[PDB]
């Protein structure tokens, strides 16, 4: 019934991007170590992830982050398709904007300070409109993904020069703040969920 | 079934490189000598993020203490 088709499910890993798959599912898929997976959502979107073997996933779930949840326009419970990208291929160009309600209060230069530091030898895969969190940086700022060198999705070549405009861009109706509290703010609270 | 289908991430993108089911470093190091036209001893193998890192900082043994898996990525 296509193996490549899984239930999405949550993760343990707070990676927003890699996805947990279980060994004999990755063996089915062949999948390697650090292998970058297409993963096919809904509404034609589709995200570019790590797979990572995880022994508490399922055989027919596949763990994922929020976000790539989110921008794959899934919810629990839905099936997507998870295909290994056979070409890939370096962002020769990549064009990041901050949010408008992520900059009230700070004015300066945010590129030498986070549109950096997260790309350098950070080496990820990220797509056209998708939304990254950088939560290590002090403070928890949201940027979005404008548009990068090849369309519609590349791997972060921290060799190319990111260029970040100084013109913050605002939020979408569909796309959520993630300083909304989600399991990730709750602590201790395991069971009582 | 195993499929060697294994990628390398080169500057301009990560393609699938000639790779046979069974090879060592030196037959890898030739291919990219005349590929590449890198010399076999200086061209340094990484499976793993951290460019920056790499600098110096990297000093960890590509042997058997790293474990390298069948068809880990060069992250170059």
């Amino acid at each position: 019934n296509r193996p490549n088709r899984l239930i999405v499910d949550e993760a343990i890993n707070e990676d927003n991007s890699v996805v947990s798959l279980s060994q004999p599912k990755m063996d089915e898929l062949q999948l390697f170590r650090g292998d970058t997976v297409l993963l096919k959502g809904k509404k034609r979107r589709e995200a570019v992830c790590i797979v990572l073997s995880d022994d508490t996933c399922s055989d027919e779930k596949i763990r994922m982050n929020r976000v790539v949840r989110n921008n794959l326009r899934v919810r629990l419970g839905d099936v997507i398709s998870i295909q290994p990208c056979p070409d890939v291929k370096y962002g020769k160009r990549i064009h990041v904007l901050p949010i408008d309600d992520t900059v009230e209060g700070i004015t300066g230069n945010l590129f030498e300070v986070y549109l950096k530091p997260y790309f350098l030898e950070a080496y990820r895969p990220i797509r056209k409109g998708d939304i990254f969190l950088v939560r290590g940086g002090m403070r928890a700022v949201e940027f979005k993904v404008v548009e990068t060198d090849p369309s519609p999705y590349c791997i972060v070549a921290p060799d190319t020069v990111i260029h970040c405009e100084g013109e913050p861009i605002k939020r979408e109706d569909e796309e959520e703040s993630l300083n909304e509290v989600g399991y990730d703010d709750v602590g201790g609270c395991r069971k009582q969920l | 079934a195993e499929s060697i289908i294994i990628r390398v991430q080169s500057p301009d993108g990560v393609k699938r490189i000639t790779a046979t089911k069974r090879e060592t470093a030196a037959t890898f190091l030739k291919k990219v000598a005349k590929e590449f036209g890198f010399q076999n001893n200086g061209f340094s193998v990484y499976i793993n993020r951290n460019k920056t890192g790499e600098i110096t900082a990297s000093s960890s043994k590509s042997l058997h203490l790293l474990k390298i898996k069948h068809g880990d990525l060069l992250f170059l």
